[PDB]
């Protein structure tokens, strides 16, 4: 829906580096891999969690109230 | 512009089909070991090409990754699981 | 996790793994039985029977 | 229709040349489904005919 | 066999013995007609068939592109040049000799190393 | 994926055509005159005969290949069984080649 | 197999031979139907041989001649006359039965009817000699495997 | 749908017809409400589904010798259907998925 | 990989001992066996090749 | 009453109808007694016949 | 159009090995089985040479010809239009004696229900014949072991009706009974107002349970036609 607050796995907080990761993706042009380690998501446990997040809530939004 | 036509199974009977481009189009005059065995395109007389063959699919099986190193029968349990499954249906 | 039974990270159940929504729908209607009798949607309470 | 006619071949009768791990080829991938579809066909009518053999 | 019918009725022709000269006529039922027949055979059965093997054998055969093709020299043209079937004889027990057709002279000729044919 | 199914042409464009372009009516057919004659189906009504088949394919799959015959339209030609089937008809399931 | 007799192979195919239902459908070729008016001489040139012989050591005009097939007759071990015998027990008196032996070219078994409207009649004979008539073997006993266990 | 609703639909309309009196040419609206409280207004799918409407238009044929024969329910996003031709901003506004 | 080597190899000499019959059947040279077409026959050979192979 | 004797053996042959279609409604070759619904009408046959009957 | 699929065999009598194999054929309303012969000649194509022509398009090919030989003995025994339309309409029933009745009623089957494709209009006895004969040339092809038996299952040979062709199946229900309603309003006129529920509700009850039959009296009709559309994973939708 909205970007975990912690990985699954590990329970590293991956809440705050939303944002940040679209950033180096979009502004700073880097690829997926350079920018989930730029963020300083080392095990891939954590990349998961960014790498395949799927922000629905920005859909939602979209609707009327 | 006649490059693409609508083939139904009558009509399939009338006709000669590759199934990649590439790999069924030129003629021979080294080869991966890890790779699967491929057959021939000694045919000339091709009349139509596949555009893919995984389009032979159909939505429930397109999910299943790799269902070409499964076992028939387990693709076909994994196309009715697909349905018994949970996620967003819909944004509304 | 013998059988087709399988173990999973209690940690991982906590931080959200697989956590799902259900929404169930209930619904009714005020039914016009003949003329001017209808059905009410209203708080009842012990009258009569 | 990807073959030519009278084709007798190992290749054209459902001969699959490859393993699991390699994996099959389009050709080979159909004719499996069509011997596996006779599987789950067959396991079908066995479980109902069996049921019977057994409350007769 | 052979099928002959009769002139002002185009009607059937069925078989009649001239006892006196000892010889085969053709009578037919529709009208007053006769005639003497063109062979002794009148019936013929063929319980091991050979007539259907080679069918449909169109000039257009080699526009037909889901038939195979071979590099057999022909032995008229000896064109390298040839389509082939097997079949076109739907029986169980047939043998797969295969039918090649010459995309120049035109000629049928076949892969039979044990039998020695003509058609 | 890629199936659809046949929503319904008319046959009557193609029939018309057929007639202009070496189609013999059923009627006036003497199969001792014209015996390697090529046999014209449209929706399984024997329309007549054509005696050189191989361009009347050639002028009618690029007639559908322009869009001018719709594409949806199946078109066969079975050379070795002397027979021409065409298909307007609704219902048929096609894929694109 | 009887006891003392297990390991020949020979007497195996002996039996084989025996059981193994056998018609005369299995081993003819084509039935052909002539009109040969002479019972002493013959329109088709082939039997101009055959006539010769079996008339040496008042029948019907209508001749009923029957092609067998070396190959069918050779894996079934067939003679002409085993055959004959058999076609001739089965009209007995009624049909007029001449045979080629089983040198000659072709392999030819001529028939004619014995003592209006006759030709029809030769063409229920062919059926009974195609579809009823048997040659060897049991009935129902179709096809026979030896196996050695 | 389309095929029958376009095409097949103004056939069965002029095939038997006729009577001792001719039917011709249907004319089919947009899907709406013919509720009480009120007359007739558009219906979008979303209040269908809620309001527990079925999703149906008008049939109207011109009676010689115009009349409203019945209503057709109208498939999601066909010819006759108001998703066809909207955005995807007009389906989020709609409270219809883009998807 | 030497394993694989073997496996690609005993399929392919399976292939061909398959194609030899195919063309001693299309050479009609190929006889039937006892109470068997010679398609039956030839059909016979041809999966018990095919099968040998997969075994192997 | 006022018999009209041809008007009797066609009520006597609907009275035969219910008792016959009350015990047994599934009758071989005949309209099955179906209710206001259109729906079959439970015969007491029915209601006994296996699987789901009293007995099974 | 119409929808009234009154099917036609043509059966080839007599097993492999037994004599007089006859061909009969399949008539509707017409309670026994015809020899293709007399349908000919009931069609206009009188001389046994002439019918042969209209199904074996080869002199050449003396094993299908020997075939119909006794065929045409089958029909030899009626020889003219009148005889052979006469034998039809016996064959049909109802004491029709004779012209205006019997012959008439074979007539009006061959014309209207025989072949019903091709057309159902008057003068198109040529076309009808020839097909008739397309199907004889077809079964002794297989009989002959020339061609193979068809494929029940070649999904080419198969149609798949889709949410319009099944609409269009009650619209013309519904739309017919509708134009019943109103034909009996008129009746009832002794010297506008048309149920227009009949066409609502009809698609209405269809679509929602599912018995593709009208109304209520939905048996025996197609049930599970329509049903609720799943929605667990859009991919299951
Ligand atoms: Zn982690
Ligand atoms: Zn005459
Ligand atoms: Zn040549």
């Amino acid at each position: 829906m909205i970007v975990p607050v912690r990985c699954f796995s590990c329970g590293k907080v991956v809440g705050d580096k939303w944002e940040s990761y679209l950033n180096l993706l979009q502004e700073d042009e880097l690829d997926e891999g350079t920018a989930l380690s730029r963020l300083g998501l080392k095990r891939y446990c954590c990349r998961r969690m960014i790498l395949t997040h799927v922000d629905l809530i920005e859909k939602f939004l979209r609707y009327n109230p | 512009e006649g490059l693409v036509e609508y083939i139904d199974a009558e009509e399939e009977e009338s006709i000669l089909i590759a199934m990649q481009p590439e790999d069924l189009e030129p003629a021979e005059a080294d080869v991966d070991p890890a790779k699967r065995i491929r057959v021939s395109h000694h045919a000339t007389t091709f009349t139509h090409c596949e555009i893919h063959p995984s389009m032979i699919l159909g939505v429930a099986a397109s999910i299943i990754p790799f269902p070409d190193h499964n076992q028939s029968p387990r693709n076909t349990y994994q196309s009715a699981m697909g349905k018994q499954a949970m996620g967003v249906f819909l944004t509304n | 996790n013998q059988e087709d039974s399988m173990i999973m990270n209690q940690s991982s159940i906590d931080r959200g793994l697989f956590r799902s929504l259900f929404f169930r729908s209930y619904m009714d209607q005020e039914k016009k039985y003949g003329m001017s009798i209808t059905e009410t949607f209203e708080k009842p309470q012990r009258t009569n029977t | 229709p990807h073959f030519s006619k009278d084709d007798y071949s190992p290749e054209s009768k459902g001969f699959v040349e490859n393993s699991y791990l390699r994996g099959l080829t389009p050709q080979e991938f159909f004719f499996h489904a069509m011997g596996g579809r006779e599987g789950l066909i067959d396991t079908a009518v066995k479980t109902a005919e069996t049921g019977y053999i057994q409350r007769r | 066999t052979t099928f002959r019918f009769c002139r002002d009725c185009n009607n059937m022709l069925y078989p009649r013995e001239d006892k006196e000269n000892n010889r085969l006529l053709f009578e037919c039922r529709t009208c007053s007609y006769v005639e003497e027949a063109g062979s002794p055979l009148v019936y013929r059965h063929e319980l091991i068939t050979n007539i259907g093997e080679t069918a449909g054998v169109v000039q257009d055969i080699g526009s037909d592109p889901t038939l195979p093709r071979s590099d057999r020299e022909c032995p008229k043209c000896h064109s390298r040049e040839n389509v082939f079937f097997q079949s076109q004889q739907r029986r169980k027990d047939t043998s797969m000799v295969l039918f090649f057709v010459c995309l120049s002279c035109s000629h049928i000729f076949t892969s039979d190393q044990k039998n020695k044919r003509t058609q | 994926l890629m199936s659809c199914i046949s929503v319904g042409t008319d046959p009557m464009p193609i029939i018309t055509f057929l007639s202009e372009w070496g189609m013999e009516p059923l009627e006036d057919y003497v199969p001792h005159q014209s015996p390697d004659a090529t046999r014209v189906f449209v929706n399984g009504v024997w329309h007549g005969v054509h005696r050189n088949p191989a361009r009347l394919m050639e002028t009618l799959r690029t007639l559908r290949r322009k869009g001018d015959i719709n594409p949806e339209v199946s078109m066969i030609r079975d050379i070795r069984e002397k027979e021409l089937k065409i298909f307007t008809d609704a219902g048929r399931v096609y894929r694109p080649l | 197999l009887e006891p003392g007799h297990a390991a020949d192979q020979e007497q195996a195919k002996l039996i084989r031979s025996a059981i193994e239902h056998t018609t005369l459908k299995s081993v003819t070729i084509a039935s052909e139907i002539y009109y040969d008016p002479d019972p002493r001489s013959t329109v088709i040139p082939e039997d101009e041989e055959i006539i010769q012989l079996h008339f040496s050591l008042q029948q019907s005009p209508w001749l009923l001649r029957l092609e067998l097939d070396r190959a069918a007759m050779n894996d079934k071990d067939l003679t002409m006359g085993q055959v004959g015998e058999r076609i001739k027990q089965t009209f007995k008196n009624d049909l007029f039965v001449i045979w080629s032996e089983d040198n000659d070219e072709k392999l030819i078994i001529r028939c004619r009817v014995v003592r209006a409207e006759e030709d029809h009649m030769l063409k229920k004979i062919e059926n009974t000699m195609l579809e009823n008539i048997t040659l060897r073997g049991v009935e129902n006993i179709e096809r026979v495997v030896m196996m050695k266990y | 749908f389309n095929q029958f609703v376009d095409y097949t639909l103004q056939d069965i309309i002029c095939e038997d017809s006729t009577l001792i009196i001719s039917f011709g040419k249907i004319y089919v609206t947009k899907p709406m409400v013919n509720e009480s409280d009120g007359v007739t207004h558009a219906l979008y799918p979303q209040e269908a589904r809620l309001r527990n409407l079925t999703y149906s238009s008008g049939l109207f044929v011109d009676v010689k010798k115009k009349v409203f024969i019945g209503r057709l329910p109208i498939m999601l996003r066909s010819k006759n259907c108001y998703l066809s031709e909207a955005t995807e901003s007009d389906l989020y506004k709609l409270k219809e998925c883009p998807f | 990989g030497p394993t694989m080597r073997e496996i690609t190899e005993t399929i392919a000499e399976a292939k061909k001992k398959v194609l030899d019959v195919t063309k001693e059947a299309q050479a009609n040279l190929l006889t039937a066996k006892h109470g068997m077409t010679l398609r039956e026959s030839f059909e016979d050979n041809v999966v018990r090749f095919l099968n040998e192979a997969r075994d192997k | 009453n006022g018999a009209p004797h041809h008007a009797i053996e066609e009520a006597e042959s609907l009275l035969q109808f219910h008792v016959a279609t009350y015990m047994d409604n599934d009758i071989a070759g005949q309209p099955q007694a179906l209710q206001k619904s259109g729906r079959p009408v439970k015969s007491i046959r029915a209601r006994l016949k296996g699987k789901e009957g009293r007995i099974r | 159009g119409s929808r009234f699929i009154s099917t036609l065999q043509v059966k080839l009598y007599g097993r492999e090995g037994s004599s007089a194999r006859t061909i009969k054929a399949t008539l509707p309303y017409i309670k026994q089985d015809i020899p293709i012969v007399i349908i000919f000649r009931a069609l206009g194509i009188i001389p046994d040479g002439e019918i042969l022509e209209h199904i074996c398009y080869d002199v050449n090919d003396w094993q299908m010809l020997e075939m119909l030989k006794p065929c045409v003995e089958d029909g030899f025994v009626i020889q003219d239009r009148e005889t052979a339309l006469d034998f039809i309409g016996r064959r049909g029933t109802a004491l029709g004696i004779k012209k205006e009745k019997r012959i008439q009623y074979a007539k009006d089957i061959l014309q209207k229900e025989f072949l019903p494709h091709i057309t159902q209009l008057e003068g198109f006895e040529s076309r009808k014949a020839f097909f008739l004969g397309y199907m004889i040339n077809r079964l002794l092809l297989c009989a002959l072991d020339r061609k193979d038996q068809d494929d029940r299952d070649h999904f080419g040979k198969k149609r798949l009706d889709l949410a319009g062709p099944l609409l269009a199946q009650l619209f013309k229900t519904l739309f017919k009974k509708l134009t019943k309603d109103i034909f009996r309003y008129m009746q009832r006129t002794v010297e506008l107002a048309i149920n227009a529920k009949t066409i609502t509700s009809g698609l209405k009850y269809a679509l929602a349970t599912g018995n593709w039959g009208e109304q209520k009296k939905a048996m025996s009709s197609r049930a599970g036609v329509s049903q609720v559309l799943n929605r667990y994973t859009y991919s299951s939708t």
